[PDB]
Parts: C-alpha cells; sequence; structure tokens
C-alpha cells in the first residue's frame, strides 16, 4: 500500500499551484480521500474530502472556492488545485485514505505528505500539550469536545492519532473503544461522549510522538492541538 | 319518460365501467404475477376508465336524464367538457399505445422481453396522458366564451376545434391502431413461414370493439363540424355518444378475458 | 456378502430395539400440560432488493446486523440489516451458489455450489476489495453447505454424498465424512463446534465427531429427501426439513424422533429450518412461498410469515434472537419481528 | 467384502452406546425453553426502544 | 450522521453496479446443456465456440449472448441440481441418434427432463445427434432397428417429412421414428407451458448455433405472447 504526494515547493502569494497524490497497491476507487494540512510546527488541519466515485465533495471554510479537489481512478489518481495562496497556506499536505461501512476504519492511511511554502465548527481541545515519561511507565492523554460525539446510532467519532518524528500521522483509535489494524494491544481508549482518554497500559520507545484526537461526527473534521509524549 | 331510462341505463353504464376497471386496479396491485411492464398499459387503460366513470360520466348521465338541458354553471360545463375529452382521448391512446406494445412485443422479440422500465413503458404512458391533456387544454383556454354559446346546453361548438380534435383523438389513433395490429398479424405469419392460434381469433375482436365504439361517434361529430346543415338527430347524436362510452365497460373485458395470467386470478 | 449381511440386519433390528427401549414417553405428552405458544404476529421491518436473481442462501454474522445472502445472479451480497446498506457486493466465479457462510469473527464469507469448489472471500484485506483467499477443490459434486468452525477450518457438505472438514491455510482436506449414501444437503455445527450433523437425500441424518472424523449416530423417520437441518440451541438436540412435507425433531441422548411438524393442507417441501433464541420456536421456510413457525414443544403451527412471492429458499434467526431474516427466488431477503 | 464389513462394524459403534430414556430428555429440552423463554425477542417481542429493526 | 451519510452513499455506488449488472443478466440467455456420455455434446460446444462441477461455454448469434452450461463432475441423481435451472431460456438435449440400444435410456432421461415439475415452464431444444453416423450404419443395412424397437417395421415415414437431397427411405423412416420417438413424450404431458424442438444434426455442422438463436427467438416470442395474453 502507498499513497505519494507530488508538487508542492515555492509559491508567491497571488500564483497558483496543483499537488498531485498517487495511490498503488490498493483499490484506489472504493475509497474516499481526505487532504490534511500541517502548518510548520504545529497541529493538524483538514482541508478537503471526495467520496468513492466523486459523488460528495466537502470543504474547510478557510479553503471553500479558493481550493478545489479532484479525482481520476482510472489513474489511480487525486489532486488540489490552489486558485490563490497566502501565508495562511503554509504547510506540509498529506494524502489520506478512508472507506465507509458499517464496521470500518477509515483515516487507516496517510501518504508521506509534500511541503507547500509561501513566499458552528465542533471545537476539539486537549488540556495537555506535553507529557515528560520514561519506557515502561502507563499515561493517559485526554480530549474535550464543544458538542457530544456520541450519536443517536451509538457510535462516538473520536478517532485518535499518532506522529512519530519525520513521520506522517498512523491511526490508533477509529472510534473511541476500536483499536486499528497493525497497532500494539498496548493502546486502548474510553470516554463519556464529550470528554475522552488514549491510555497506553505501558510505553516503549516507539511512542514518541504527538497525539492528535479528531471528531468525525460532522464536516468540517476538526482535530485538537495534538499532545507531545517526551522521553 | 325516456329520462328514465336513461337515468338506469347510467347507473348500469357507471356501475359496468367501475366494477371492471376495479378489478384491473385490484388485480395488478395485488397479485405480483400481474404486475408485468406488459400489463402497465392496461392499468393505464383501466385508470382513465375509472377517472371517466367518476369525474364525467355522472354529470353526462344526469344531463342526459333531464333530456340534455344544461341547468348548472357554464365553468362547469366547460370543466366537464376539457374532462371529458381528456379522459376519453386518454382510453382512446392507451388503447393506441398497447397496440404499440403488443407490435413490438412480435416484431422485435429479444428487446421487448421483460426488460421494461424507463424507455419504453414510461415514455409511451407519459405520452398518452400528455397528449390527452394537449387536445383537451383547448377547452380551458375558453373556446366556449364566443358570441350564441347558449348556457341551456352542454358540448362542444367551435367547427375548427371540433375538427382538429378529432382528426387528432381518432382519426390519427385509428390508423395506428389497425397498421400496428396489422403488421403483428403479419409478423407472426413471417414467424411461423420462417420456423420451417389464438392471436388469429383476438386482433378480430380488439379491433372490432374499438371501431364499434369509436367510428359512430367520431363519424357522427364530425359530421356536424363539417356540414352545420346536415339534420342529423338529435336521438343518433345521443345514442352514438352512449356508444363511444361503452367501450369503456369492454375495455377491462378485452384485454383481461384472453390473458390467461388474468384468467388466473379471475378463476379463485 | 450374505454372512455380513445378516449381522448388519440383526444389528439394525437390536438398535431399534435399543430406540424403543428408551421410548417410556413421548414429546408430545411431556408438553402437553405446558402453556401454548399464543399466536405471534411478524412483520417485515426490512425488505432487501439488490439481486438480480433466486437467493439460495444466506447466513447472520454473529454481531446480529450484518448478513450475507448468495443467488445465481453470481453474486454475494453483504447486507447492514439495520440501515439495508449494502456492505459488500462480491462477483461469483461461478453463477450457480447454493451456499453461503460467515465466519464466527466476521473476517471471511464461504461460497459454494454447481462448480464444486468452495471458495472462501476475506473482508479485511489491505487493500480495501474483498477477494478470494482460497479455492477449496477436492470435492467431486457440487456443494450444498458450508460452516466455519474458526477462521482456519470449515466444515463442507457435497452431492458427492461426503461432508468434509478443511484446513484453510493449507487448502486441504483435514477430515473426510463418508457414510451418508445420497447428496449431503445442509449442515449444522452444535453449538461447542466438537459435534456436526447432515441431512442427504437417502431420508436419512448423521452425527459426526469433527475431532475423530466418524459418524456418531445415524438417524431415520423421514419419508424423503433432507433438505435442512438445524441444531436445538442446547446443542443435543436438532430438526430437519424434507420433501415429504415434515419437519423432524430428534434427540441425540434419546436417539430418535421426539416429534413431527406436519398439517393436512402443508402438502410441499421444506427448504429451510431454524430456531429461536430460546428453542421455543422451530421456524420452517417452504414451497408453495410461505414460513410456517412452530411451537416447537406441543407441534401447533403458532403464525405465519406470509411476504414472499416465489419459493422460500433459506431462513436465519441472529444470534441474539431479536430478528429472523427469509430469503427466496423472488430476489428479495425479508426481516421480521 | 469392505461395504459390509465397514457396514457391520459402524452398525457395532451406533449399537453400543449408552442410551436415555426420552421423558427425561424431553423434559430437558422443556427446561431449556422454560430457562431461556425470557432472552427470547421473537417468543417474548420487546418494546420498540430495544428492537433495533423499529419502522422509519 | 457524516459516517452513515458515507455508507449509504457507498451502498449507492453498489446499486449503481447491481443495475448496470441486471442489463447484462437480462440480454444474456442461459442454456442447460444435457445428454447422455454418448451424445456428442462435447463436440457441439466446438461448434458453438468457433473434479470441476460445471462448464460455462460463451458464444453470441447477432449480436445476442448465449452461456451454456454443460454440468460437468456429478453424480447420475440429478433431481437436486437441477432446481437451479428452473431460470433458463431452454434445456439443449443432445442424443447418439445412431441406433443404440441405450436409445432407450436417452428417452428414459428426456421422460424425466420434461415431467420434471421444476421444469415445467421450460422448453427442451433437442439434438439428434451423429446423424451422419445413422445414415452410415442405415445405408449398410446394419442397423438393428425393429429388433428392439418393435414397432419400427408397423411406423412409416409421415408427411410432416423433409429430407435432404439424395437421402434414402430407410434413413428418413429411421430418423423420423427415432424424431417421433421423443415427440411421442413430449405430447403425452406438454400443455402449452413448454415446447420441443428436435433438429437433426451431425459432429460437423455450423448451424448449431443458428439452431439455438431461432429457437430461443420462438420461446421469447411465446413468452412474449403470453404476457400480452395474444397467446
Ligand atoms: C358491457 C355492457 C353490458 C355495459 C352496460 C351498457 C348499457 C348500460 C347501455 C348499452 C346500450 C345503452 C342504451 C342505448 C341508447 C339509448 C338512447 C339514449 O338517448 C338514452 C339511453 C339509451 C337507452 C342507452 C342507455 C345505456 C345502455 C342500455
Ligand atoms: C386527471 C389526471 C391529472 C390524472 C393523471 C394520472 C396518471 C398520470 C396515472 C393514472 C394511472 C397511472 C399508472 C398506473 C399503473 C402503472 C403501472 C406501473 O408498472 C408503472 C406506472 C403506471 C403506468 C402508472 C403511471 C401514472 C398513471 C398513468
Ligand atoms: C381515481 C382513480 C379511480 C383513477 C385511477 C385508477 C387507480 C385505481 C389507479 C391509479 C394509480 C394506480 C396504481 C399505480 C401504479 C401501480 C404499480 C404497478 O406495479 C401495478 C399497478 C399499480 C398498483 C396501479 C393500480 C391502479 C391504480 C391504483
Ligand atoms: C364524483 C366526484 C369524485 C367528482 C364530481 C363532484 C361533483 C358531483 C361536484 C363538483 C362541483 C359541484 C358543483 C359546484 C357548484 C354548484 C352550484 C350550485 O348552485 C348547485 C350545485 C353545484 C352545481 C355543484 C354540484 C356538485 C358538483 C358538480
Ligand atoms: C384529480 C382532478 C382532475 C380532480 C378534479 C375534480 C373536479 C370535481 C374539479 C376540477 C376543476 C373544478 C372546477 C373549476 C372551476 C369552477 C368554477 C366555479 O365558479 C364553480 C366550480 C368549478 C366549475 C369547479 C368544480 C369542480 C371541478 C370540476
Ligand atoms: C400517443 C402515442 C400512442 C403515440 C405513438 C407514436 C408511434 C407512431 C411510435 C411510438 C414508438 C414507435 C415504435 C418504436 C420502435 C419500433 C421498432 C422498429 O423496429 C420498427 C418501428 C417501431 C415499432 C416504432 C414505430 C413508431 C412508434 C409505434
Ligand atoms: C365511414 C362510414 C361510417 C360511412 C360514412 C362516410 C362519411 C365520411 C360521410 C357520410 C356523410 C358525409 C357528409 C355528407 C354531406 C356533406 C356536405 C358537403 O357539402 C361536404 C361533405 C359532407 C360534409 C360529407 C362528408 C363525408 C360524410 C361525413
Ligand atoms: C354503424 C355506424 C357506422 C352508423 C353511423 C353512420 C353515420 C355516418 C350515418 C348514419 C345516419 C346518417 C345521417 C342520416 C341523415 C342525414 C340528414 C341529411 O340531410 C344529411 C346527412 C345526414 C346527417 C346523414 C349523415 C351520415 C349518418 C350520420
Ligand atoms: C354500430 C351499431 C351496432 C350501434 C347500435 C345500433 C345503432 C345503429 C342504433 C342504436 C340506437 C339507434 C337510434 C335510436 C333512436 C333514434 C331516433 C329516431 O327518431 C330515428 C332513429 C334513431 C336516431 C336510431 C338510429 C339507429 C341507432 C343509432
Ligand atoms: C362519448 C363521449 C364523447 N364526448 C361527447 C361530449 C359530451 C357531451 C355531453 C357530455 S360529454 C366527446 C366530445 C368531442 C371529443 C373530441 O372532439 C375529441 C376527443 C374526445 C371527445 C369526447
Amino acid at each position: 500500500v502507498q499513497l505519494v504526494e507530488s508538487g508542492g515547493g515555492l509559491v508567491q502569494p497571488g500564483g497558483s499551484r496543483k499537488l498531485s497524490c498517487s495511490a498503488s497497491g490498493f483499490a484506489f476507487s472504493s475509497f474516499g480521500m481526505h487532504w490534511v494540512r500541517q502548518a510548520p510546527e504545529k497541529g493538524l488541519e483538514w482541508v478537503a474530502y471526495i467520496s468513492s466515485g466523486s459523488g460528495t465533495i466537502y470543504y474547510a471554510d478557510t479553503v471553500k472556492g479558493r481550493f478545489t479537489i479532484s479525482r481520476d481512478d482510472p489513474k489511480n489518481t487525486l489532486f488540489l488545485q490552489m486558485t490563490s495562496l497566502r501565508s495562511e497556506d503554509t504547510a506540509m499536505y498529506y494524502c489520506v485514505r478512508s472507506i465507509y461501512y458499517y464496521g470500518s476504519s477509515p483515516f487507516d492511511f496517510w501518504g508521506q505528505g509534500t511541503t507547500l511554502t509561501v513566499s458552528s465548527d465542533i471545537v476539539m481541545t486537549q488540556a495537555t500539550s506535553s507529557v515528560p515519561v520514561t519506557p515502561g511507565e502507563s499515561v493517559s492523554i485526554s480530549c474535550r469536545s464543544s458538542k457530544s460525539l456520541l450519536h443517536s446510532n451509538g457510535n462516538t467519532y473520536l478517532y485518535w492519532f499518532l506522529q512519530r518524528p519525520g513521520q506522517s500521522p498512523q491511526l490508533l483509535i477509529y472510534r473511541m473503544s476500536n483499536l486499528a489494524s497493525g497497532v500494539p494491544d498496548r493502546f486502548s481508549g474510553s470516554g463519556s461522549g464529550t470528554a475522552f482518554t488514549l491510555t497506553i497500559s505501558r510505553l516503549e520507545a516507539e511512542d514518541v510522538g504527538v497525539y492528535y484526537c479528531m471528531q468525525h461526527l460532522e464536516y468540517p473534521l476538526t482535530f485538537g492541538a495534538g499532545t507531545k509524549l517526551e522521553l | 319518460g325516456q329520462g328514465a331510462a336513461a337515468l338506469v341505463g347510467g347507473v348500469l353504464l357507471i356501475g359496468a365501467v367501475l366494477a371492471g376497471n376495479s378489478l384491473v386496479c385490484v388485480s395488478v396491485a395485488t397479485e405480483r404475477a400481474l404486475q408485468t411492464p406488459t400489463n402497465s398499459f392496461i392499468v393505464s387503460l383501466a385508470a382513465a376508465d375509472l377517472l371517466l366513470a367518476l369525474l364525467v360520466l355522472p354529470l353526462f348521465v344526469y344531463s342526459e336524464v333531464q333530456g340534455g338541458a344544461w341547468l348548472l354553471s357554464p365553468r362547469l360545463c366547460d370543466a366537464l367538457m376539457a374532462m371529458d375529452v381528456m379522459l376519453c382521448t386518454a382510453s382512446i391512446f392507451n388503447l393506441c399505445a398497447i397496440s404499440v406494445d403488443r407490435f413490438v412485443a412480435v416484431a422485435v422479440p429479444l428487446r421487448y422481453n421483460r426488460q421494461g422500465g424507463s424507455r419504453r413503458q414510461l415514455l409511451l404512458i407519459g405520452a398518452t396522458w400528455l397528449l390527452s391533456a394537449a387536445v383537451a387544454a383547448p377547452v380551458l383556454c375558453g373556446l366556449n366564451d364566443v358570441r350564441g354559446r347558449d348556457p341551456a346546453v352542454c358540448r362542444l361548438e367551435d367547427r375548427d376545434y371540433v375538427v382538429y380534435s378529432s382528426v387528432c383523438s381518432f382519426f390519427l389513433p385509428c390508423p395506428l391502431m389497425l397498421l400496428l395490429y396489422w403488421a403483428t398479424f403479419r409478423g407472426l405469419q413471417r414467424w411461423e413461414v420462417a420456423r420451417r392460434r389464438k392471436a388469429m381469433r383476438v386482433l378480430p375482436v380488439v379491433v372490432g370493439a374499438f371501431l364499434l365504439c369509436w367510428t359512430p361517434f367520431f363519424v357522427v361529430h364530425i359530421t356536424q363540424a363539417l356540414c352545420p346543415a346536415c339534420s342529423v338527430p338529435p336521438r343518433l347524436v345521443s345514442a352514438v355518444t352512449w356508444l363511444g362510452y361503452v367501450n369503456s365497460a369492454l375495455n377491462p373485458v378485452i384485454y383481461t378475458v384472453f390473458n390467461a395470467e388474468f384468467r388466473n386470478v379471475f378463476r379463485k | 456378502l450374505d454372512q455380513l449381511r445378516q449381522e448388519a440386519e440383526q444389528l439394525k433390528n437390536q438398535i431399534r430395539d435399543a430406540r424403543k427401549a428408551c421410548a417410556d414417553a413421548t414429546l408430545s405428552q411431556i408438553t402437553n400440560n405446558i402453556d401454548p405458544v399464543g399466536r405471534i404476529q411478524m412483520r417485515t421491518r426490512r425488505t432487501l432488493r439488490g439481486h438480480l436473481a433466486k437467493i439460495y442462501a444466506m447466513h447472520w454474522g454473529t454481531d446480529s446486523r450484518l448478513l450475507v445472502s448468495a443467488s445465481q445472479d453470481g453474486k454475494l451480497i453483504i447486507w447492514d440489516s439495520y440501515t439495508t446498506n449494502k456492505v459488500h457486493a462480491i462477483p461469483l466465479r461461478s453463477s450457480w451458489v447454493m451456499t453461503c457462510a460467515y465466519a464466527p469473527s466476521g473476517n471471511y464469507v464461504a461460497c459454494g455450489g454447481l462448480d464444486n469448489i468452495c471458495s472462501i472471500y476475506n473482508l479485511k484485506t489491505r487493500e480495501g476489495n474483498v477477494r478470494v483467499s482460497r479455492e477449496l477443490a477436492g470435492h467431486t459434486g457440487y456443494l450444498s453447505c458450508c460452516r466455519f468452525l474458526d477462521d482456519n477450518q470449515i466444515v463442507t457438505s457435497s452431492g458427492d454424498t461426503t461432508c468434509a472438514l478443511w484446513d484453510i491455510e493449507t487448502g486441504q482436506q483435514t477430515t473426510t465424512f463418508t457414510g451418508h449414501t445420497g447428496d449431503v444437503m445442509s449442515l449444522s455445527l452444535a453449538p461447542d463446534t466438537r459435534l456436526f450433523v447432515s441431512g442427504a437425500c437417502d431420508a436419512s441424518a448423521k452425527l459426526w465427531d469433527v475431532r475423530e472424523g466418524m459418524c456418531r449416530q445415524t438417524f431415520t423417520g423421514h419419508e424423503s429427501d433432507i433438505n435442512a437441518i438445524c441444531f436445538f440451541p442446547n446443542g443435543n438436540a436438532f430438526a430437519t426439513g424434507s420433501d415429504d412435507a415434515t419437519c423432524r425433531l430428534f434427540d441425540l441422548r434419546a436417539d430418535q424422533e421426539l416429534m413431527t411438524y406436519s398439517h393436512d393442507n402443508i402438502i410441499c417441501g421444506i427448504t429451510s429450518v431454524s430456531f429461536s433464541k430460546s428453542g421455543r420456536l422451530l421456524l420452517a421456510g417452504y414451497d408453495d412461498f410461505n414460513c410456517n413457525v412452530w411451537d416447537a414443544l406441543k407441534a401447533d403451527r403458532a403464525g405465519v410469515l406470509a411476504g414472499h412471492d416465489n419459493r422460500v429458499s433459506c431462513l436465519g434467526v441472529t444470534d441474539d434472537g431479536m430478528a429472523v431474516a427469509t430469503g427466496s427466488w423472488d430476489s428479495f431477503l425479508k426481516i421480521w419481528n | 467384502i469392505a461395504q459390509a464389513r465397514k457396514l457391520v462394524e459402524q452398525l457395532k459403534m451406533e449399537a453400543n452406546i449408552d442410551r436415555i430414556k426420552v421423558s427425561k430428555a424431553a423434559a430437558d429440552l422443556m427446561a431449556y425453553c422454560e430457562a431461556h423463554a425470557k432472552e427470547d425477542p421473537l417468543l417474548t417481542p420487546v418494546p420498540a426502544s430495544e428492537n433495533p429493526f423499529r419502522e422509519k | 450522521s457524516a459516517e452513515d451519510k458515507a455508507a449509504v452513499e457507498r451502498s449507492k455506488m453498489i446499486e449503481k453496479q447491481l443495475q448496470k449488472d441486471k442489463q447484462v443478466y437480462r440480454a444474456t440467455h442461459r442454456l442447460l446443456l444435457l445428454g447422455a456420455d454418448n451424445s456428442g455434446k462435447s463436440t457441439i460446444v466446438k461448434q458453438m465456440r468457433i473434479t470441476s462441477g460445471i462448464f460455462e461455454t460463451k458464444f453470441q448469434v447477432d449480436k445476442v449472448n448465449f452461456h451454456m452450461f454443460d454440468v460437468g463432475a456429478q453424480r447420475d441423481e440429478r433431481r437436486k441440481w437441477i432446481q437451479c435451472f428452473n431460470d433458463v431460456t431452454a434445456i439443449i438435449f443432445v442424443v447418439d441418434s445412431s441406433d443404440y440400444n441405450r436409445l432407450q435410456e436417452a428417452l428414459n432421461d428426456f421422460k424425466s427432463i420434461w415431467n420434471n415439475r421444476w421444469l415445467r415452464t421450460i422448453s427442451v431444444i433437442l439434438f439428434l445427434n451423429k446423424q451422419d453416423l445413422l445414415a452410415e450404419k442405415v445405408l449398410a443395412g446394419k442397423s438393428k432397428i425393429e429388433d428392439y424397437f418393435p414397432e419400427f417395421a408397423r411406423y412409416t415415414t409421415p408427411e410432416d417429412a423433409t429430407p435432404e437431397p439424395g437421402e434414402d427411405p430407410r434413413v428418413t423412416r429411421a430418423k423420423y421414428f427415432i424424431r417421433d420417438e421423443f415427440l411421442r413424450i413430449s405430447t403425452a404431458s406438454g400443455d402449452g407451458r413448454h415446447y420441443c424442438y428436435p433438429h437433426f444434426t451431425c459432429s460437423v455442422d455450423t448451424e448449431n448455433a443458428r439452431r439455438i438463436f431461432n429457437d430461443v427467438t420462438d420461446i421469447i416470442i411465446k413468452m412474449n405472447l403470453r404476457d400480452c395474453g395474444l397467446f
């Protein structure tokens, strides 16, 4: 499985650029795709979505009409077209996989990201900004939301991601209790439906990084500021 | 007084048309073996004959019972004319549509076979009702609002509209239905010659009942518009108008007596 | 031949005498005094309408929410029964599929039919699309029934008259079960999965040890072919449905018929059988296009599911008893409460 | 010969079984039904908030 | 309901693919192929074209697509697996019309197929195959037919007969006797739900695909006229 972003680099503000993302080793047409920003030395920020077969498109208000997201299933390819740009837009842009059906895990796979450098919503908050700790110790990280994420169907649309230094993010938990595939059993999550906890039964050196919560109850998708774990 | 015979006959006609066309509607609603894209046209026919027996026959009967005098409002006579002209014409265009349906079923047989839905059924059934409304609409455009339109009787009176509405409603559909059933019958002869019986009997019944109901009305009716001087007996005009509505009673019979799955349901 | 045939006939007679010696009552007497199931209305709460052709089989996921269904159009469809959403549609290699199953984990589904191969599909792929993990080729006649014990082993039934247990990693018959004389039509696993039972176009049903590869017991009393079989939820009795228009219930422990379920106006074959979670209701799917619900103690007809336009081909009650689904040759499934 | 041989051995294997009197075995199905009658939404239809198959 | 909205949208993406397949499932004709062991159906499939339990042969005539299902490795107890084919456009039954004692077994099979309660609606196209061998055997005078069909000497060629130019009176009496022995079965319990379409055919004639195309065209005309109530 790969996602590989391309385009990026230097932009003069009133100019324009087209990001592309190339998918391989998965059935790309079956997945909805998201683009996500990470401004330099700052948290994650969702920008845009397209469904499987292009039937639905959404944007964040910071980009609506100013960016456009587009697709080429015969070529396993995704695009974002940046019609005019700002100091507000310098970020790494990640291309992100998702698929929706009962029991699915969206946001499970993220590209390597590409850097672009320029020359109500549900508010999501983490009280923590960093936690100093050592291997083998247990920890908790907490997140809280301005609206309850418990939907009447009984889902709780809270996603937890880890980003290690120099990596793109990785899905840990997709709805509060549900651990992702190919992650250690050491991670576990729970919550009240308005405040939430991610717990690690015992740390390892592979756990060093920033932990982002995100809601998926409604668009626009919103991340918490992100909590670092430090040795 | 013959108005009593017109009342009794009117009640019997309304009964026969409502009963017969209800037997169609209830059967196709309840039995999924009847619910075929072929029988869609037969329900659409029966629906026109039901609305005709609800919205039109009761006032025509009441008019004939008071000797053909009109004693109600002029705009009710205009509404009754537009309603009659549409639902009569819908019935005739549904007979014509069933004749296209049966022709395609024999002319291009593999394409017809239970592939039914949007392109044939919904286009052609829609075209019957829409074209019937288009024929009727000049009545609500108020062609009766001309000078000398005596409110003591209810009828159409414009010679030009009577010719063109008769031309469209009877005189084009009659040739289409004839040539379609002739080409259907000839198509079966071609097939029985190429591959080297009930169809040879039923098409005469279908065409016969159509021609016997609707040629007398539309010839008499266009005769008046071609010839105001022609001394047509008023009782002839009544009788051919009654005979036109007899079609709505025969339609349930003719389009379900021969059909084996309707025969199977009505055996219960 | 003859010298062994006399011992075989003697042993058949001895076994019949042993069954008869245990017949100290009938279940109709034991249950004569208890209150009936008061007649059960059920309403179609969902209808699932995607399939192009006759449904042959369906099976519930262990979550009581997802189900999988197979038809002669050459598709499995996986259904979220709560929302009616299609979760997957899987194009099969052979159109003529006759059977369908979930793995108890929900990770896999299986097919078989008139191409004798049992095909196993992996749902939880990294690539996102469902694909065939393995094809189990060694059967020599049509597959009639498949059931997973766990993600690595499946028991299967065939018109070659054998049942067989496979290891899915290897793709190989880990055991083969051979005592049936006619086409084996259906299986059901016991609740512990140590035993399974099967019925087979010779009016007989056989109990097998999965872990030994031998028939343990044989059951008879049908006049004609057994199509359907199901364990009673306690795991030590089972019921069967057949072309002789009888459902029939047997104990393993008393080793004989307890009850026959029939009514004089029910003239036609039974395609499928299942039990409610308490065991108190049989549900049976018939020719003449409807299901009869039976008080599985008193043998009264407790109700009817009337919703199908053609042959009811399959039944399944959810693992929490929260619904029954019926599938049919009319190409629909209907879900009832 | 092997056909009749495996028949008489399989028939001996089914002849040597510790079969139980049908009255007790029937009473066990009746007891299981009673013990689990509380747990069966087809036998005892649950209220509409508990049934996940509500009307639209 | 954001994840459920996306689950519904992918359920619509599936329904589009099901309706795209409903078109080809309607458009193609499915044909169950049957015959004895000595039948030549394994040659007919090549004329159509030019432990496995079933074989699908694909062919087309005038841009109409046929799937023909030759049922493969199965036992001689068809009464269960035959129920699948309650769908089919037609059965094709193929016989070595070659003076065998085994012709009585082929007549017993044809009677068993024709009277099956699951096949009440289904027409049988009937190929009296290998009639080049029937011609060779009867022209050589080594044909024995009266010796085990003890009515051939009493039977005589019907006015229905239309033999090929130069065919012998015995050859023609033989083929039509065998033809009528099948029709004596079909006409007994046939009631106009289903019809039999006999043909005379050989290991190499090209017309088999046309024989099938013409007879499904006839079967479909009879179905259409039944739906119209016109037949
Ligand atoms: C299918 C059939 C049986 C349906 C019923 C048709 C009946 C009601 C029809 C057939 C012939 C009709 C009669 C024919 C002619 C006239 C003269 C007219 O100035 C007054 C009504 C009267 C007397 C009609 C009354 C209705 C009538 C009796
Ligand atoms: C007075 C005017 C406005 C009434 C117009 C009502 C018309 C549009 C109604 C009356 C009966 C209806 C038909 C009744 C039955 C069927 C069969 C079904 O397989 C397809 C739809 C179809 C063909 C309906 C289409 C719409 C229809 C023709
Ligand atoms: C006002 C009335 C008297 C005029 C129209 C006649 C009535 C009976 C018409 C109008 C709408 C019609 C229905 C609309 C469409 C369908 C679906 C189709 O699959 C079978 C026929 C069926 C079920 C029709 C039966 C007849 C119907 C009920
Ligand atoms: C049978 C149903 C479904 C449709 C037809 C309803 C008929 C009977 C209704 C529709 C409009 C009505 C008319 C409306 C206005 C007037 C004027 C008044 O001074 C006398 C009654 C009279 C003349 C009404 C008689 C009944 C009437 C003709
Ligand atoms: C489904 C639809 C077609 C049903 C129509 C119902 C009938 C009864 C309606 C449709 C149009 C209506 C007429 C429209 C206008 C007028 C003028 C008014 O000064 C008196 C009533 C009168 C004459 C109405 C009587 C009732 C009427 C004829
Ligand atoms: C209001 C309604 C009745 C108008 C009907 C218009 C008629 C003339 C139209 C409608 C559909 C048409 C048919 C559509 C398809 C075919 C198949 C082709 O191989 C021969 C011509 C034929 C059979 C057409 C002839 C003309 C046709 C019958
Ligand atoms: C077709 C069958 C029913 C026989 C009747 C034929 C029709 C067409 C005949 C019968 C009477 C005829 C009418 C008799 C008198 C006149 C007046 C003349 O100045 C112009 C022609 C006109 C208006 C004729 C037109 C044709 C006519 C309507
Ligand atoms: C069985 C069907 C076709 C019988 C109806 C045929 C029609 C066309 C016949 C029957 C009676 C005929 C009318 C009898 C008398 C007259 C009076 C004369 O001064 C002008 C012609 C006129 C008005 C005739 C025109 C044609 C006519 C209306
Ligand atoms: C097409 C055929 C079978 C329809 C039925 C027979 C027709 C010709 C009959 C039925 C009723 C009859 C009419 C009844 C009353 C009258 C009034 C009288 O003063 C002159 C004759 C006249 C005008 C008759 C002419 C012939 C007539 C129209
Ligand atoms: C059998 C009823 C026939 N109606 C008769 C008009 C009536 C008089 C009194 C009450 S109703 C015709 C009127 C003329 C016409 C037309 O030119 C074109 C299409 C249809 C019709 C319908």
